[PDB]
């Protein structure tokens, strides 16, 4: 998966 | 959902909390007591103290509006989202703003120190206090034109396994990956790179002719002082500023097949480490302060 916080 | 988890033990939330917490009572207290310092002042220190004072401006912001939000949202419960669109756009968007603004700030003192220290008389026929307030405005508008398109990259989702569980709901960028790219390096080169690299270099400037003067009353010392004090400023926001950029390059520069589980609990402690550097800049200015000068050491200690 990716990460969704910046 | 247990897709928006994010896999950090409670040793190190507890341990960020608390260094947070700390560099949250010693920035808030030493920016805002540097204000009140520089409110009852009474002459170019009489300028900087306007920089300076916009610099503990743009700290106590960070630290009064930005540290709050993301304490909770970023660091102790990744979701859902608990500020709404306009708390998700508002976030960014000062974070940006305030980043450009101490840039700015911190170029501007370098060039004033540099013709504070090669032109000292023509530089005493000074810009007027008024035009400096109107230098520090137009900084500050400068900052949030250029902190402008993180109020349309950012926003709410929902990233929920049906996209309809509340939980589900996010701030994360609403822009494609290729665009994101684009504002991110925007951001790396005009608020990190390029005004640092220009700081760097004037400061650098600075050090050699404060040297030859040197080699030529008060007006020594303290410029002296202010030499080590922009230097010590300088190496502060690049060493602290310098992870931080890295990681959001790493957000966005990653493929998707190469995103593993190691990369995501990694991303996200080193989330931990880069934004505890960044309140460790918001923290920074005011201590470095009170080491260097006796005098505003006695004021701040004068109101405490």
């Amino acid at each position: 998966r990716r990460p969704y916080i910046l | 959902n247990s897709d928006l988890d994010v896999n950090t033990d409670i040793y190190s939330k507890v341990l960020v909390t608390a260094i947070y917490l700390a560099l949250f009572v010693v920035g808030t207290v030493g920016n805002s007591v540097t204000l009140f310092t520089l409110a009852r002042k009474k002459s170019l220190q009489s300028t900087v103290d306007y920089y300076l004072g916009s610099l503990a401006l743009s700290d106590l912001l960070i630290l009064l509006l930005a540290m709050p939000v993301e304490l909770y949202n970023f660091i102790w419960v990744h979701h859902p989202w608990a500020f709404g669109d306009a708390g998700c756009r508002g976030y960014y968007f000062l974070r940006d703003a305030c980043t450009y603004a101490t840039a700015l700030n911190v170029v501007s003192l370098s060039v004033e120190l540099y013709l504070a220290i090669c032109h000292p008389f023509k530089a005493k026929t000074l810009m007027s206090r008024s035009r400096t307030k109107k230098f520090i405005s137009a900084i500050w508008l400068a900052s949030a034109l250029l902190a402008i398109p993180m109020l349309f990259t950012m926003g709410l989702q929902n990233l929920s396994g049906d996209g309809t569980h509340p939980g589900g709901l996010v701030c994360t960028p609403i822009v494609d990956t290729a665009t994101l790219k684009v504002v991110i390096q925007v951001n790396t080169f005009m608020s990190f790179l390029f005004p640092m690299l220009v700081a760097s270099i004037l400061n650098t400037v600075i050090a050699n002719k404060l040297t030859v003067m040197v080699h030529q009353p008060g007006r020594v010392q303290a410029l002296r002082r202010g030499v080590l004090v922009l230097r010590a400023v300088v190496i502060a926001f690049v060493v602290c500023w310098l992870p931080y950029h890295v990681r959001r390059l790493m957000f966005c520069y990653i493929s998707d097949e190469q995103w593993t589980t190691f990369l995501f609990d990694f991303y996200h402690y080193f989330y931990m480490l880069t934004n505890a550097l960044v309140y460790v800049s918001a923290a920074i200015n005011p201590i470095l302060y009170n080491l260097v000068s006796a005098n505003f050491r006695q004021v701040f200690l004068s109101t405490l």
